[PDB]
């Protein structure tokens, strides 16, 4: 995102503009359904276009860039990676589990982290799967508002379960083991 | 000329029918195995609220 915004005139360079970006992103962009419908009128009008207000009273707009940036996690091409989407890394997590196991996986693909609050994330990922899964089988999207605060929500979960108060290394494990105790005791 | 092929026929049609009735008896007496049950379905009707536990 802040090099097309370059691109467009809002060049950020520096610690205090890379923040504004990241709080621009944020507010601003959304994935899309159809990225090159959406581009197509993106780019010919400012009727597409949402504005943020900058911390020093300048203000900026987003056209196709508020959906380039989140189109990258379905094009990684976009920051040179040799990828082709977190759909395709979805797919295949489902495909190369057992037989028995892909339609489960397909019924109960879940979002989790932040960028999952980009509009349309939770829709488009379903879409993309459906797309690449045999027909017959269900393909759906969990994608709770305790989005991008899963893992935190997850921790608070699994330190409070009784299956869990035998997983907790104690301090005297720790000493006479050493740090390494970690990938014996935990994972 | 008459009686021979009489009883020569009761005994077929006994162990044939006999056997048939041996099988029939299981069927019968025990029709609970090749019978089903209702699998009744809680289906979690509130769709209006949410749960007390930290996992929800």
């Amino acid at each position: 995102l802040m090099k097309i915004l370059t691109e467009r005139g809002y060049s950020f360079v520096t610690t205090a503009e890379r923040e504004i970006v990241r709080d621009i992103k944020e507010k601003l962009c959304y994935v899309a359904l159809d990225f090159e419908n959406e581009m197509a009128t993106a780019a010919s009008s400012s009727s597409l276009e949402k504005s943020y207000e900058l911390p020093d009273g300048q203000v900026i707009t987003i056209g196709n860039e508020r959906f380039r940036c989140p189109e990258t996690l379905f094009q990684p091409s976009f920051i040179g990676m040799e990828s082709a989407g977190i759909h395709e890394t979805t797919y295949n997590s489902i495909m190369k589990c057992d037989i028995d196991i892909r339609k489960d996986l397909y019924a109960n693909n879940v979002m989790s982290g932040g960028t999952t609050m980009y509009p349309g994330i939770a829709d488009r990922m379903q879409k993309e799967i459906t797309a690449l899964a045999p027909s017959t089988m269900k393909i759906k999207i969990i994608a709770p508002p305790e989005r991008k605060y899963s893992v935190w929500i997850g921790g608070s979960i699994l330190a409070s379960l009784s299956t869990f108060q035998q997983m907790w290394i104690t301090k005297q494990e720790y000493d006479e083991a050493g740090p390494s105790i970690v990938h014996r005791k935990c994972f | 000329m008459q009686a021979l092929l009489g009883a020569r026929a009761k005994e077929s049609l006994d162990l044939r029918a006999h056997l048939k009735q041996v099988k029939k008896e299981d069927t019968e007496k025990e029709n609970r195995e090749v019978g089903d049950w209702r699998k009744n379905i809680d289906a979690l009707s509130g769709m209006e609220g949410r749960k007390k536990k930290f996992e929800s």
